[PDB]
RNA sequence: GAUAACGAACGAGACUCUGGCAUGCUAACUAGUUACGCGACCCCGGUCGGCGUAACUUCUUAGAGGGACAAGUGGCGUUCAGCCACCCGAGAUUGAGCAAUAACAGGUCUGUGAUGCCCUUAGAUGUCCGGGGCUGCACGCGCGCUACACUGACUGGCUCAGCGUGUGCCUACCCUACGCCGGCAGGCGCGGGUAACCCGUUGAACCCCAUUCGUGAUGGGGAUCGGGGAUUGCAAUUAUUCCCCAUGAACGAGGAAUUCCCAGUAAGUGCGGGUCAUAAGCUUGCGUUGAUUAAGUCCCUGCCCUUUGUACACACCGCC
């Protein structure tokens, strides 16, 4: 009676993407809907440098359900990309040999450092006497 | 598939650059090569970061200006990417070696200065950032009220550019920063 | 209730029930050594302390001067007929209260003291109460018609921080003359 | 397993458009011709049925989301006025080209109000309305 | 009769109406959280209700 | 049996005090209790201006309040309570109770 | 610019100077050490301490 | 570290707040996830925010504790204070608040029942009720808004936010779901909410995919000035705000001069509050789309120390 539920959280600025992994086929869907209908259709690859990087038989074994929330059109796509690398990694971690994750996670990382580390980034504040965080209102002289 | 990089069916290799002197300050290739021109930035906290940007993305970043382009990368990928079809299928070569020509064949050598002025040289990292601003502000001009699309503004730009048949502010804007400064050198 | 009030108006209708009862307190039981109040509710009891010196000259006639007091601030907030208590304690330690020293100050300025006296006859005794420093800042028209602000510092004092709000202490008052008009500053 | 949900939604209403005119039972009101669809818009619609359109986006937010879709089609279906001063806020739909057509929808049978408010389908048009999903999946590759 | 003019304007409503709880002046009230108070004498009773500059 | 009694107030390690220790009574006294629930806190915003007049350069105060609130919930008779909500009370708390 | 000001160079010697055999070498060890040597009001005031002692027990054992 | 100086003080720093790190701790029918049984349907599934509850806290929430210090490794330097480079790691300059001695004839008596002197005080400069002005217009300057279009206007469709407020002392003035009548502004009935309990899971905007489109001021642009309908109020004339009459005007990327600005920053872009019966082209905050250049100098306009010179000390707006 297998309970391998593996639930891998991820974060861009305000992009709640939590990834989650059980076993049995390997398919993606995410808010149920599959990964073709996701928004901006100029991002498709996005999701599929997880599976070209390392390969489609890396993801043979795993099925996935996504959960989303918070954020803009972006960053629920750099949230829903970091939440599923950091799951196959945490289901290698958790249910098979912790050596055999060492590959997946080096050539993850060679690519881009973005895939695991978050964006310790977000929007700042507005001073007094300015129209915005930084630039202040036009001064005139005479 | 170990590691083919579609720039939206495109290829990395089959690239040669021809100066030794840009040679690794621009980086086109294997290890600096990805699906898509485009990522998460971070890359100008460090002074000499900027270099390993690859001149896909430096493209895309430098193509939005002027008020009403601030904020549309997402955008202004599919110029990029219709650009290098009309490329393909009018000369019929390999664009990104039809572009690292471009730059090449439109970056500066000197440039004048106060110290009444006279002349020194240029930098490699200048002659990027020079020939890109050049023939960018070039395509832009020359579909600023015009019945033609940015993309094939930028397509005959870079052709006129790995050409050199006076068809570009990019080449034109050449003889008058060397021309001055050979007065004056 | 049936009134049926949010939690915002709340704190502020206490807090204002708290500053109309100093403000009311001070404009009237300044030269008895007034230093503040502090309330405490209860299960149908509210104990009002009075945080005077004198507490024998401030009830009057055997408490007289008080339960006057106990039924004006009924007919005031409205409270119940027996709601309210009234007690004046004195202050301890009375060489580090502010407002205690400046009324004293503002009685011996009146009463025809010299400036150059009674600021030594205040920091002469908040030196023996053993304090660190003190800060005593007098403004005001003084036997001319240009101003001049005077001062008197000796010890250990700071400025800047946090450490302002649970350190130091802090008291303005007016003074008045037949001429004119001076101003006090206490830290 | 094939639903609405694995259709790429924006042809979905291409041929939900063209089912609900071939069958053709939906009570067109009479004032079809004349109107703004909003007070942002500036034109009429270009598409000379934007009736059914309209039926079909709104069968399938409720399909999607919610028995309590009344003043929520409005606050879906606005825009961007346009005041001559400053970008507007998001105007609010038109109340009667959706209450005319929910109260038009009631006609057949697919919609059943029946508490906490709002509009609520049924399982006998959810039928219909999942079964040339799989066709449209099919014909489109 | 003048016990009938005394007053005879709506006195209701608008800002024309109310007045500040201490000064009484009619210029510049915080309206908000029921205060009611002119904003020179919130500053100056800001310590003593419990508004305090944190940031 | 269904008692709840929220706990709310401005000053955190008193508010804290109180509400461990209406729970460490209930605790010795045997009878089970949930945990100190901790609710969100609410704040509150004034932006004035630091001049009476209208000369300077324009510069701004400004003005918070931060409160907190707790619940807790019990399984007990309707009687003890008043002496539960009596040990060791501290000033600034207001304290609520509810037996329906 | 980190430099360390002159109240903590007046408090690296004299605990010195009264613990010189109880220090050690490890950051993390008079770290916690520290605490219980000396009534420091703060962490980072702690960890700027024990960081400039380790400078000195370096220095003296060159 | 050098030394006729030694020891102490405030100021800077230290501090409090906020911001990203914790699978470990604290807990949840007013927040949530995972399981099973309802259902409906597509041939195992998809479902919710329509239902029901069994375990739990990763996500949500706020409390305590740790956590990062130029610590490590090389390079440079009197081998002193420190600087550059590097590894390891969530971070190797986050953002504001508070703030010195001494002083200015800076501004405020139009915030005060804090106040000295002067004028007026019953034919009132006190007080109330009717009007009308502070909004007028040959010119001149300063702060801002929409724009001058194909990276673009117009119809569909598609899919994602975070800070907040909200039924009153005198107080009559709340946010509002959901049913209908109408083009639309709205109306008529109906219910909830003193608030993580409802409004609301706050289906927010360009950006996204399919539609029509100029070299002339074109469907770009939408202003002074022209016909009709509803709302607040005791009252809208000089038109209080919004839809439905139009002129469809200037404007083809801006002169000498000049402001602001270096990373979630400029700019684009919508929401909340404040003022408020009526109300945003101002302002105070929030989010989302997210760049180009630089890691340097004293030339310009200014500041900080040492030395120098002086006929100035109300101090170069000087004196003569
Ligand atoms: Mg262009
Ligand atoms: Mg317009
Ligand atoms: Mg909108
Ligand atoms: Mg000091
Ligand atoms: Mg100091
Ligand atoms: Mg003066
Ligand atoms: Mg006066
Ligand atoms: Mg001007
Ligand atoms: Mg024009
Ligand atoms: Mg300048
Ligand atoms: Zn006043």
């Amino acid at each position: 009676g297998p309970l391998q539920s593996v639930q891998v959280f991820g974060r861009k600025k305000t992009a709640t993407a939590v990834a989650h992994c059980k076993r049995g086929n390997g398919l993606i869907k995410v808010n149920g809907r599959p990964l073709e209908m996701i928004e901006p259709r100029t991002l498709q690859y996005k999701l599929l440098e997880p599976v070209l990087l390392l390969g489609k038989e890396r993801f043979a074994g795993v099925d996935i359900r996504v959960r989303v929330k918070g954020g803009g059109h972006v960053a629920q796509i750099y949230a829903i990309r970091q939440s599923i690398s950091k799951a196959l990694v945490a289901y290698y971690q958790k249910y098979v040999d912790e050596a055999s994750k060492k590959e997946i996670k080096d050539i993850l990382i060679q690519y881009d450092r973005t895939l695991l580390v978050a964006d310790p980034r977000r929007c700042e504040s507005k001073k007094f006497g300015g129209p915005g965080a930084r630039a202040r209102y036009q001064k005139s002289y005479r | 598939t170990p590691d083919i990089k579609l720039f939206g069916k495109w290829s990395t290799d089959d690239v040669q650059i021809n100066d030794i002197s840009l040679q690794d300050y621009i980086a086109v290739k294997e290890k600096y090569a990805k699906y898509l021109p485009h990522s998460a930035g971070r890359y100008a906290a460090k002074r000499f970061r900027k270099a390993q940007c690859p001149i896909v993305e430096r493209l895309t970043n430098s193509m939005m200006m002027h008020g009403r382009n601030n904020g549309k990368k997402l955008m202004t990928v599919r110029i990029v990417k219709h650009a290098f079809e009309i490329i393909h299928l009018l000369t019929g070569e390999n664009p990104l070696q039809v572009l690292v020509n471009a730059i090449i064949n439109s970056g500066p050598r000197e440039d004048s200065t106060r110290i009444r002025r006279q002349a020194v040289d240029v930098s490699p990292l200048r002659r990027v950032n020079q020939a890109i601003w050049l023939l960018c502000t070039g395509a832009r001009e020359a579909a600023f009220r015009n019945i033609k699309t940015i993309a094939e503004c930028l397509a005959d730009e870079l052709i006129n550019a790995a050409k050199g048949s006076s068809n570009s502010y990019a080449i034109k804007k050449k003889d008058e920063l060397e021309r001055v400064a050979k007065s004056n050198r | 209730m049936a009134v049926q009030i949010s939690k915002k108006r709340k704190f502020v209708a206490d807090g204002i029930f708290k500053a109309e009862l100093n403000e009311f307190l001070t404009r009237e039981l300044a030269e008895d050594g007034y230093s503040g109040v502090e309330v405490r509710v209860t299960p149908t009891r509210t104990e009002i302390i009075i945080l005077a010196t004198r507490t024998q000259n401030v009830l009057g006639e055997k408490g007289r001067r008080i339960r006057e007091l106990t039924a004006v601030v009924q007919k005031r907030f409205g409270f119940p007929e027996g709601s309210v208590e009234l007690y004046a304690e004195k202050v301890a330690t009375r060489g580090l209260c502010a407002i205690a020293q400046a009324e004293s100050l503002r009685y011996k300025l009146l009463g025809g003291l010299a400036v150059r006296r009674a600021c030594y006859g205040v920091l002469r005794f908040i030196m023996e109460s053993g304090a660190k420093g003190c800060e005593v800042v007098v403004s005001g028209k003084l036997r001319g018609q240009r101003a001049k602000s005077m001062k008197f510092v000796d010890g250990l004092m700071i400025h800047s921080g946090d450490p302002v709000n649970y350190y130091v202490d802090t008291a303005v008052r007016h003074v008045l003359l037949r001429q004119g008009v001076l101003g006090i500053k206490v830290k | 397993g094939v639903t609405v949900k694995d259709v790429n939604q924006q042809e979905f209403v291409r041929a939900l458009a063209a089912f609900l005119k071939k069958s053709g039972k939906l009570k067109v009101p009479e004032w079809v011709d004349t109107v703004k669809l909003a007070k942002h818009k500036e034109l009429a619609p270009y598409d000379e049925n934007w009736f059914y359109t309209r039926a079909a986006s709104t069968a399938r937010h409720l399909y999607l989301r919610g028995g309590a879709g009344v003043g929520s089609m409005t606050k879906i279906y606005g825009g961007r006025q346009r005041n001559g001063v400053m970008p507007s806020h998001f105007s609010r739909g038109s109340k009667s080209v959706a209450r005319r057509v929910l109260q038009a929808l009631e006609g057949l049978k697919m919609v059943e109000k029946d508490q906490d408010g709002g509009r609520k389908l049924t399982p006998q048009g959810q039928r219909d309305l999942d079964r040339i999903a799989g066709q449209v999946a099919a014909a489109k590759k | 009769g003048h016990q009938q003019l005394y007053w005879s304007h709506p006195r209701k409503f608008g800002q024309g109406s109310r007045s500040c709880r201490v000064c009484s002046n009619r210029h510049g009230l915080i309206r908000k959280y029921g205060l009611n108070m002119c904003r020179q004498c919130f500053r100056q009773y800001a310590k003593d209700i419990g508004f305090i500059k944190l940031d | 049996h269904r008692i709840r009694i929220t706990l709310t107030s401005r000053n955190v390690k008193s508010l804290e005090k109180v509400c461990a220790d209406l729970i460490r009574g209930a605790k010795e006294k045997n009878l089970k209790v949930k945990g100190p629930v901790r609710m969100p806190t609410k704040t509150l915003r004034i932006t004035t201006r630091k001049t009476p007049c209208g000369e300077g350069s324009k510069t701004w105060d400004r003005f918070q309040m931060r409160i907190h609130k707790r619940l807790i919930d019990l399984h007990s008779p309707s009687e003890i309570v008043k002496q539960i909500t009596s040990i060791s009370i501290e000033p600034g708390v207001e304290v609520e109770v509810t037996i329906a | 610019g980190r430099v360390r000001t002159k109240t903590v160079k007046k408090a690296a010697r004299v605990i010195i100077e009264k613990y010189y055999t109880r220090l050690g070498n490890d950051f993390h060890t008079n770290k916690r050490v520290c605490e219980e040597i000396a009534i420091i009001p703060s962490k980072k005031l702690r960890n700027k301490i024990a960081g400039y002692v380790t400078h000195l027990m370096k220095r003296i054992q060159r």
